Formats: C-alpha cells, sequence, structure tokens
C-alpha cells in the first residue's frame, strides 16, 4: 500500500 | 375540519414494488481497480560530486553552497566525504523504499555505469529501477544529449550519451536528475525516444524523469540552502520545507524560531504522535490532496497510487516545485504536471507548520507536553460542512484524500469512518469517487481490527461499496473479512439495521461465487441466518432469506447443510409473512434450494416434493412479483425433473401433475409479465435447452436499496416539498367538494332533467363509476374501459382490459380516491387488476398489480379506511383481500346456493352485506368467528337482487331491490323489513346514493324513475337501462341505455 495504516489490531 | 380524514388514509398499491419496475440496476464500468503493481526492486545512485574540485563552467562564489545531502564535504576529506554522502543518500532513499538493492556509484566511469545499470536490469527485467544522478561536480549537459562523468585518472570529464544510457537501462525505469540543465537531459531523452520510435518502423511513456531545472535555468547558489536541493526536497521533504519556511517573511509572525531550533526538533518521521511525525503526516495529506485535486484521475492513479516510491517522489516533487519556484527554478517531470505552486492547500500547510513549530521553544526549554495539531480535525469539520449540503453532484470535496489519511491512525478513525459512511450514503457516484481515491485497501485492512465500535461504520461502508461494485467479493474472501461479517451478524445486541446491512454484504459476497459460497459454508453462515430468520424486521428477514438462497445456489454441500439444519422447514414460515418482499425472498430461496438436487438419494426426492407441495399452495397470492418468483422456482423444479414433467405432459395429450396445474394457473394470470414467464416455462417443457432458464431481477432490485441514500429525511416528511404542497392542494379541493355537496343537499333535491351531454360509445356501457372529486367517469364495456368527462365532454382514454371474450368487467372501484387514484377492475372470472395513469395527458395506461380472485359475475367492495377488499361472485365464499399484505385474510362462508349478486359494507363497522340471486340479503360480521359470522338472513324476495347497497350513516338501511322491482329497506337489528315499496314490474338496473336518498331505477320502456326512500314520485325521465351511477358527493346520475349512449344528470 502507498500509505501505512497503523493501529490495526 | 375534514382534512384529518384524508391524511390518515393508507395509500393502497403505492410503494416501491408497485411504482418502480422490478429490475436490476445496471452495473457501471468500475475502473478504480489498479491495473498493475510495479515495484522499485533496485535503485542506482550515481553521484558525480567531484569533491574538492570546482567545475570550469561555473565559477563558484567564495561562500558558495557547500551542503550536499546535509553533509559538508570540505570538512572530512574528499574520499571520506564522498562515501559518507553516498551512504547518507542511500539512507534518505531507504526512508521511503527500505527494501531495494541500492548500488551507489561514486564518481563512476562510463564502463562502470554500464556494468552497474546492466547488472541492475538483469536483476529486475520487468520492475522499476531508479537511476539517481548528481551533476554538481561535472560540466553541464550539452544540447547533443550527453552526460559528463569521470575517466580513470580523474583528469578529464568523459561524456556519456543518453542514448547509451537508456540502451543499458530498460523500459520500466524512473530517472531522477539533479543537474543545472536537467531540462536538456529530459529533452534529449524524449528526442532519443522519438528516434527509437522512428527507427522501429523500418520506451517513452514507461520511463519517468524527474529533473531539477528547465534547460535554460541554473541551480540556485544561495549559501543558506543546500547545494543538493532537488534531492533534498524529494527525499527529505519535511526538513527542507521547515528550513525554507524559517527563511520566509512569515517567520516575522513568530519570533524566537531559528534554524538552530529546527535542527533540535524532537520526534521521528515514523511516530505520528511526535511533532516531527505529525508534520510528516500533515505534509503527506496536503501533498496527496493537491495531487488529487489538480491532476486528472488517470494520471493521479498512474503516479500517486501505483507504487510507494514513485508516489512519494511525486508528493515531494510538488514541494520541490513550490520551493524552487521562489529561486527562479522550474523542476521538470516526464509527465507534465499542471502547476501546483498556487494551490490553496499550501496555505493550510504553512498554517499547520506555523502552529506545530510555534510550540517548539517551549518543548525544547520548558519540556511541556506537545498538543496535537488541529489540522485533521478542522479538515474533517470542513468535510462535514461540505456533506451538510453535498446532496447535489457539485465539485467533489477537496478533503477526500485527507479522510483517507486520517483513516490510517486511531485518534480520529471513528469520526473519519462516520464521515466516509455519510459520504458513501450520497449515492453510487460518491462510492465511485471514494474507491477512485483509493480507500478500498485501507477499508479492507480495517476489517482486521477487533475494536467493536468500528463494526457499524465498517459494515455501512462495505455495504455501500458492495452495492456499487460487486467485484469486491473476491478481495473480501481473500482477506477473510467474511469472518468479520459473520461475527457482526451473530450478535443479538447489534441494531437490526446493521445486521441487515451485514446480511446484504454476505449475500453479495456469495452471489454466484463458488469460493465465497464455500468460505461462508465453512463459516456456518446457514446456522447464523437461521437463528436470525424470525427476527421482527422485514428487511433483515428478506436479506437473510436472499443470502440463504444464494448460499445453496448450485452448491450441494450447502443444500446438505440446510437439510441437516432443517432449513426448508424453518423457511416455510416466511411464506406466510405479511410483507410481500419477504415472501418473494423466501420463494426465491426455496426455488434455489430445489434447483440443486443433482440426483441424490430418495430423501432428496421426498424433500423436493415437500418443498414443491408447500410452494404449490402459494398460487392464490396477491403479489405478481411473488407469483413470478414462484414461476421461477417451478421452472427450477421442472429442470430438476424434466423427464417426469415430459411424461406428465404427454399423458394428457401425482405430484408433478399438481405442479403442472399450478403452472397452468400461473399461465392464465391477469398480470402480463407473470403470464409471459409462465407461458415460456410451459413451452420449454413441451419440446423435450439451458437457455430456457430465466432469472428474475428481484434480487438485484432489492440490492438497489443499499445504493439509494438512507440517512436523509424522506421526501414525504418534507413540509415545503412540491409533492406535499400538491397533496395539500388536492385535499383542500376535496374538502371544498364535500362542503359544496353538503350545501347543495341541505338546500333540498329538485327535479333533475338536465342532460349534460349525449354521446355514443363503441361498446355496451356495463358498469359506470364516478371519480369522487375530479370530473372523470369510468365506463366499462365488454372489451374496453372508456373515461369520459362531463365538463369538457371529450373522450379521454380507451383501454383494453385484457380479459378474454367470454369474460366481462362486472365490478369496478376507484382506489385511493382522495389523491393519486387507481382504478380496480374485476372481471366475472375472478381477475382483479389495478390501473394507473388512466386519465393523464403525458402518461399512458399503466397496470400496477393484478391477482386472480376467488376461483351475477363478480362483486367488489373497496374499503379505503381499513385497506381491505372483499370480492364475491358465483362462488359460495366471500373473500377478504388485504392490499397491505396482498394476501387473503378471511374466507367467510356464504352458506347459500345462490350467487352473491351485490356486496356492500358499512364504514367503521364489520357489517358486510350481500344480495343474492335467490332473494335473501345476508349480513356478515367479521369480528366474530367464521361459523358465527352470519348475523341475519331474511328472505322476502324471489329474484336476482340488483343492488343490495347500504347507507354509510350509523343507522344503516339496506335498500335491497330485486328483478321484481319491490324495494325492501332492511336493518341489521330487525329481522323484518321496515318499509316495503313496489316500483317497476320489470327492473333491469338501479343505483343508490348514500348522502341523498335517491334510488334511481331503470325500465324496459325507456323510463327512468328516480324515487326516494319514502317512495315519493320525484322524476320519471322519458328517453334497456343497464348502468346507473351516483356521484358519491354531487347529486349526479349517469344513465347508459342499451344503445351505447351516456348521459350525466344534475339538479340545476
Amino acid at each position: 500500500r502507498v500509505f501505512f495504516m497503523d493501529d490495526v489490531e | 375540519e375534514a382534512d384529518l380524514t384524508d391524511w390518515n388514509l393508507p395509500l393502497a398499491f403505492m410503494k416501491k414494488r408497485h411504482c418502480e419496475k422490478i429490475e436490476g440496476s445496471k452495473s457501471l464500468a468500475q475502473s478504480w481497480r489498479m491495473k498493475d503493481r510495479m515495484k522499485t526492486v533496485s535503485v542506482a545512485l550515481v553521484l558525480c560530486l567531484n569533491v574538492g574540485v570546482d567545475p570550469p563552467d561555473v565559477v563558484k562564489t567564495t561562500p558558495c553552497a557547500r551542503l550536499e545531502c546535509w553533509i559538508d564535504p570540505l570538512s572530512m576529506g574528499p574520499q571520506k566525504a564522498l562515501e559518507t554522502i553516498g551512504a547518507n543518500l542511500q539512507k534518505q532513499y531507504e526512508n521511503w523504499q527500505p527494501r531495494a538493492r541500492y548500488k551507489q556509484s561514486l564518481d563512476p566511469t562510463v564502463d562502470e555505469v554500464k556494468k552497474l545499470c546492466t547488472s541492475l536490469r538483469r536483476n529486475a527485467k520487468e520492475e522499476r529501477v531508479l537511476f539517481h544522478y548528481n551533476g554538481h561536480g561535472v560540466p553541464r549537459p550539452t544540447v547533443n544529449g550527453e552526460v559528463w562523468v569521470f575517466n580513470k585518472n580523474y583528469t578529464q570529464y568523459i561524456p556519456l550519451s543518453i542514448y547509451d544510457l537508456q540502451t543499458w537501462m530498460g523500459s520500466p525505469s524512473i530517472f531522477v536528475y539533479d543537474c543545472s540543465n536537467a531540462g536538456l537531459i529530459v529533452k534529449s531523452f524524449k528526442q532519443f525516444a522519438l528516434q527509437r520510435e522512428q527507427e522501429l518502423e523500418v520506451s517513452m511513456k514507461n520511463c519517468i524523469q524527474l529533473a531539477a531545472c528547465e534547460a535554460t535555468e541554473l541551480l540556485p547558489m544561495i549559501p543558506d540552502l543546500p547545494a543538493d536541493l532537488f534531492t533534498s526536497c524529494l527525499t527529505t521533504p519535511i526538513k527542507i520545507a521547515l528550513r525554507w519556511f524559517c527563511m520566509q517573511k512569515c517567520v516575522s509572525l513568530v519570533p524566537g524560531v531559528t534554524l538552530d531550533l529546527i535542527e533540535k526538533i524532537p520526534g521521528r518521521l515514523n511516530d505520528r504522535r511526535t511533532p516531527l511525525g505529525e508534520l510528516n503526516w500533515i505534509f503527506t495529506a496536503i501533498t496527496d490532496t493537491i495531487a488529487w485535486n489538480v491532476l486528472p484521475r488517470d494520471l493521479f492513479q498512474k503516479l500517486f497510487r501505483q507504487d510507494l516510491l514513485v508516489a512519494s517522489l511525486f508528493r515531494n516533487f510538488l514541494l520541490a516545485e513550490r520551493i524552487m519556484r521562489s529561486y527562479n527554478c522550474t523542476p521538470v517531470s516526464s509527465p507534465r504536471l499542471p502547476p501546483t505552486y498556487m494551490h490553496a492547500m499550501w496555505q493550510a500547510w504553512d498554517l499547520a507548520v506555523d502552529i506545530c513549530l510555534s510550540q517548539l521553544p517551549t518543548i525544547i526549554e520548558e519540556g511541556t507536553a506537545f498538543r496535537h495539531s488541529p489540522f485533521f480535525a478542522e479538515q474533517l469539520t470542513a468535510f462535514q460542512v461540505w456533506l451538510t449540503m453535498g446532496v447535489e453532484n457539485r465539485n467533489p470535496p477537496e478533503q477526500l484524500p485527507i479522510v483517507l489519511q486520517v483513516l490510517l491512525s486511531q485518534v480520529h478513525r471513528l469520526r473519519a469512518l462516520d464521515l466516509l459512511g455519510r459520504f458513501l450514503d450520497l449515492g453510487p457516484w460518491a462510492v465511485s469517487l471514494a474507491l477512485s481515491v483509493g480507500i478500498f485497501p485501507y477499508v479492507l485492512k480495517l476489517l482486521q481490527s477487533s475494536a467493536r465500535e468500528l463494526r457499524p461504520l465498517l459494515v455501512f461502508i462495505w455495504a455501500k461499496i458492495l452495492a456499487v461494485d460487486s467485484s469486491c467479493q473476491a478481495d473480501l474472501v481473500k482477506d477473510n473479512g467474511h469472518k468479520y461479517f459473520l461475527s457482526v451478524l451473530a450478535d443479538p445486541y447489534m441494531p437490526a439495521e446493521h445486521r441487515t446491512m451485514t446480511a446484504f454484504i454476505l449475500a453479495v459476497i456469495v452471489n454466484s461465487y463458488h469460493t465465497g459460497q464455500e468460505a461462508c459454508l465453512q463459516g456456518n453462515l446457514i446456522a447464523i441466518c437461521l437463528e436470525q430468520l424470525n427476527d421482527p424486521h422485514p428487511l433483515l428477514r428478506q436479506w437473510v432469506a436472499i443470502c440463504l438462497g444464494r448460499i445453496w445456489q448450485n452448491f450441494d454441500s450447502a443444500r446438505w447443510c440446510g437439510v441437516r439444519d432443517s432449513a426448508h422447514e424453518k423457511l416455510y414460515s416466511l411464506l406466510s409473512d405479511p410483507i410481500p418482499e419477504v415472501r418473494c425472498a423466501a420463494v426465491f430461496a426455496l426455488g434455489t434450494f430445489v434447483g440443486n438436487s443433482a440426483e441424490r438419494t430418495d430423501h432428496s426426492t421426498t424433500i423436493d416434493h415437500n418443498v414443491a407441495m408447500m410452494l404449490a399452495q402459494l398460487v392464490s397470492d396477491g403479489s405478481p412479483m411473488v407469483r413470478k418468483e414462484l414461476v421461477v422456482a417451478l421452472s427450477h423444479l421442472v429442470v430438476q425433473y424434466e423427464s417426469n414433467f415430459c411424461t406428465v405432459a404427454l399423458q394428457f395429450i401425482s405430484v408433478y401433475t399438481q405442479i403442472w396445474r399450478v403452472l397452468l394457473h400461473l399461465a392464465a394470470d391477469p398480470y402480463p409479465e407473470v403470464s409471459d414467464v409462465a407461458m415460456k416455462v410451459l413451452n420449454s417443457i413441451a419440446y423435450k435447452f439451458i437457455s430456457a432458464t430465466v432469472q428474475t431481477g428481484f434480487c438485484d432490485w432489492s440490492a438497489r436499496y443499499f445504493a439509494q441514500p438512507v440517512m436523509k429525511i424522506p421526501e414525504e416528511h418534507d413540509l415545503e416539498s412540491q409533492i406535499r404542497k400538491e397533496r395539500e392542494w388536492r385535499f383542500l379541493r376535496n374538502s371544498r367538494v364535500r362542503r359544496q355537496a353538503q350545501q347543495v343537499i341541505q338546500k333540498g333535491i329538485t327535479r333533475l332533467d338536465d342532460q349534460i351531454f349525449l354521446n355514443r360509445n363503441p361498446g355496451v356501457p356495463s358498469v359506470v363509476k364516478f371519480h369522487p372529486f375530479t370530473p372523470c367517469i369510468a365506463v366499462a364495456d365488454k372489451d374496453s374501459i372508456c373515461f369520459w368527462d362531463w365538463e369538457k365532454g371529450e373522450k379521454l382514454d380507451y383501454f383494453h382490459n385484457g380479459n378474454p371474450r367470454y369474460t366481462r368487467v362486472t365490478a369496478m372501484e376507484y382506489l385511493n380516491g382522495q389523491d393519486c387514484s387507481l382504478l380496480l377492475t374485476a372481471t366475472d372470472d375472478g381477475a382483479i387488476r389495478v390501473w394507473k395513469n388512466f386519465a393523464d395527458l403525458e402518461k399512458n395506461p399503466e397496470m400496477v398489480t393484478a391477482w386472480q380472485g376467488l376461483s351475477a359475475g363478480m362483486v367488489v367492495d373497496w374499503e379505503q379506511e381499513t385497506g381491505l377488499l372483499m370480492s364475491s361472485g358465483d362462488v359460495r365464499i366471500v373473500r377478504i383481500w388485504d392490499t397491505d399484505r396482498e394476501m387473503k385474510v378471511q374466507d367467510i362462508p356464504t352458506g347459500a346456493d345462490s350467487c352473491v349478486t351485490s356486496l356492500s359494507c358499512d364504514s367503521h363497522r364489520s357489517l358486510i352485506v350481500a344480495g343474492l340471486g335467490d332473494g335473501s340479503i345476508r349480513v356478515y360480521d367479521r369480528r366474530m368467528a367464521l361459523s358465527e359470522c352470519r348475523v341475519m338472513t331474511y328472505r322476502e324476495h324471489t329474484a336476482w337482487v340488483v343492488k343490495a347497497s347500504l347507507q354509510k350513516r350509523p343507522d344503516g338501511h339496506i335498500v335491497s331491490v330485486s328483478v321484481n322491482g319491490d324495494v325492501r329497506i332492511f336493518d341489521p337489528r330487525m329481522p323484518e323489513s321496515v318499509n316495503v315499496l313496489q316500483i317497476v314490474k320489470g327492473l333491469t338496473a338501479l343505483d343508490i346514493h348514500p348522502q341523498a336518498d335517491l334510488i334511481a331505477c331503470g325500465s324496459v320502456n325507456q323510463f327512468t324513475a328516480i324515487y326516494n326512500s319514502s317512495g315519493e314520485l320525484i322524476n320519471n325521465i322519458k328517453y334497456a337501462i343497464s348502468c346507473l351511477a351516483f356521484h358519491p358527493h354531487w347529486p349526479h346520475l349517469a344513465v347508459g341505455s342499451n344503445d351505447y349512449y351516456i348521459s350525466v344528470y344534475s339538479v340545476e
């Protein structure tokens, strides 16, 4: 992915 | 007043299933999918810095600009400085693309670059390879198209042709140039690409170039800025942005901020909770917003969404353009981006940076707590403000990429999801826009979180996305999000609306997708749906039934799981559900469950017979949609048992015979579409291939519900809406009509001999019905239904009811007379059909609904206040159809051999009366039991009762007149007639008026006596009169003789 989704469980 | 009565009246046959055509919404061409995923497997770093020697072309100033990659080469010796700068540049690039084979070149020769680039291409033949060049220590590129590098002894700069450079390189590659005349490099690269294209007849779009300057322009020489400026903007955008901000006049607003303080800023680029990470996140959001708003969709997807490294390079290239514009420098890219230096989001970037680093002195010295920037909160507030009046398809909001960015973290994730759901609620265009921005991978990843508060927002968003684009089922199954949806659906504490949302999502996932069907089977979806089948929610039951039907669609294991769980027996309950939509969904599910027997044991045959016999009692159904789904289910049954049906059909030229009888009943259906489908199914049987299978659009029509907005207030509740104002005007007109009629009646009834008009009809006028308020009279012939007016005096419409030659339109009624009226027409064989737009200028005749009733002619009595409809005729049963549930509620026994000639009822009471051919006038009370429904039976006539009508007054007086012509006024509380009259020896037709006691009679000798309840002679009009009708409000009477003439009479 282009960005970095954090805090996803 | 009389307004409250009109408002609290249910509108029969006025809903989505009646107005909108039952069909699936056409799926749009969803191009939001990324065509391919490139990866920058390797990066080449060619650094021709030439530390310690100045190029002859440019005479550097005494202070000059000594900062390359934030390193001062002169302080640490030439070779060590070059190695350190190379390592630092590799680190800066690894900040963006950590997983890449970086192979640095420090003052390389032509052969060295040849070997490096060829080896990298051999390593990655079909993936992107980045080439980074620094021409700071070498002479400027020439117009001939060459790049200068060093020889072995470092005694002369040897050129390197760009032709050879891209010959060593491949088509998939991106080039970053940091030179003086980098525009010359880009121009020569494009010229060489054109030369290659010209030669190819007898790699232009694939290659990407980023250039520091235009061909004419020179790099800035300001001592404060780094010498390596363009790469500093590309690889370290936040540091160079803060350094440039601390050099503008905007610093005057904030004293006590210097570059020394910026050097000691706390935090890291990764931790978004720290000030530096917050600044990086805000910069990413702003650059993505500018790219999305300025660039076209195709170029935005190609550049800022293909791969991480190129997207980051262009997001930082926006900042590079803005920064270097102020120094008379224009960065150049191979795809020409429209200028973004003037975009309004740079002002927001400046404000956010100002607010963030205004607290920096306190953080450094006092060690206070860093408060988070309100940038994202304010942007989400702006998005909400746009959504407040964003119903219209105006310019898309500029904050969609900001919503995508704020979805990443958890500080504002719930609000971001709420706003995204509200935006997707607007319509399919909003969902297409959101998917185009690239929210799909992040919303998909959000399904991994165990936070229970995210479930409603996520199911709402996913329901919208799946309703718009159904290709997401593969991605949902791949990432095991169906497990998340099953967990959502298995929580009784969850609100029912989100549970039906998840049921719709699961139905879409398993829709004609064997992988998803198997995955949901292994997830025990059958049991989850069964536990939530009797839920007190119509849409939840409907979509659970649809999901059950789609699970076992061509899936024998799912059918076996349903059999073990007794799914068919539990689903039988929905066949009697009052809501027609749930009945249709249940019929669809049962038919699909039947359609996949695939020749199992005798238990399968027995269960198929059981389902068939349970569906075969659903023929007598009001809803044509449910009957069409029944026809489809029976077609599945036929396909399963083609040989048995062929034998049954050939027998007549005992289970299959009953299904054949049911299909024959459905073939002679009043509704044309159901009849056509049943006829096609029957014809598919006689000539016995797969092409005969037909699937109805009910499932997709139901799925269309989640495409439409749900949150916003319905148009009916809108007080200032045009529709409600029109209805208010109609109700005002109705009140005026009633008041005028009452005023006329209060003045008494004078002799009525005024003939408004005399016309000629094509057929015999059988039944005449007056529209209560609008000036329209509906006259039904044998093969037509005319609609005349007594004001304009012109033929408005001329229908064909559709009934065969033997049949005849016997009864007629005006449904929803107050506003948006319908026309009910019941033929003598049982066919009841409803017409819409029967007297309109710009609309054609329309058939709302139809259903075979029963099965004298046929007698019908509509009841608007309660919504019920009672039909009677030659049968000994009085049926009570409920148009709200579209099912027969009660079948009270007539208990007499003669046919029911007439039928009427009293409002607000259960006083169903019925004239009979033998002479008796029976009255029925449906409050009590069926065996006790009969109240009184008085027989004082021997003839067909022409009209045993009733008076709407509380003291109801059944004025029953037979062919003998003897009037006997009965009461429901006295077993004997109160008044007896004898009018005409031979009577043919008559009508009664509830408001005015005017019994209009007919005669064979052209006489038309209009008498009173007391029998006083009023009028004997001299011209077989077979149709009389009284206006329910006005004292108007319609006379239609045996000759096809119509007249409407009035009193002065």
